[PDB]
């Protein structure tokens, strides 16, 4: 008379989207903050060089 | 602290000019000065490689 366990199933299988949504989104977002700051590395070297050739 | 002395007797023993020492003060220049080059060069891109570690 009270469906207890189709609740918890529905409420797990929200739950579980957002965590592998958030697992799948956190390292993508990592990787590319990685990648600007090697950009930034490679940017400050080159012009330093040009620079210092002036 | 070697540059900071071998051009301050650059400096000090020609005032006027002496033709004796005139073929040698040109190669200690040379020496110091392509030494200089290549350990500023080889600092820079120490503290360049450790920069990109992080």
């Amino acid at each position: 008379v009270i469906p207890w366990q189709t609740f918890d199933e529905t409420i797990k299988e929200l739950s579980r989207f957002k965590q592998e949504y958030s697992q799948a989104a956190s390292v993508l977002v990592g990787d590319i903050k990685t990648l600007l700051m090697d950009s930034q590395d490679k940017y400050f070297e080159a012009t330093q060089t040009v620079y210092e050739w002036c | 602290g070697v540059a900071t002395q071998l051009l301050a007797a650059y400096i000090l023993l020609f005032d006027e000019y002496n033709e004796k020492k005139a073929s040698a003060q040109k190669d200690i220049l040379i020496k110091v000065l392509d030494d200089g080059i290549t350990k500023l060069n080889e600092a820079q891109k120490s503290l360049l490689v450790s920069s990109q570690s992080f």
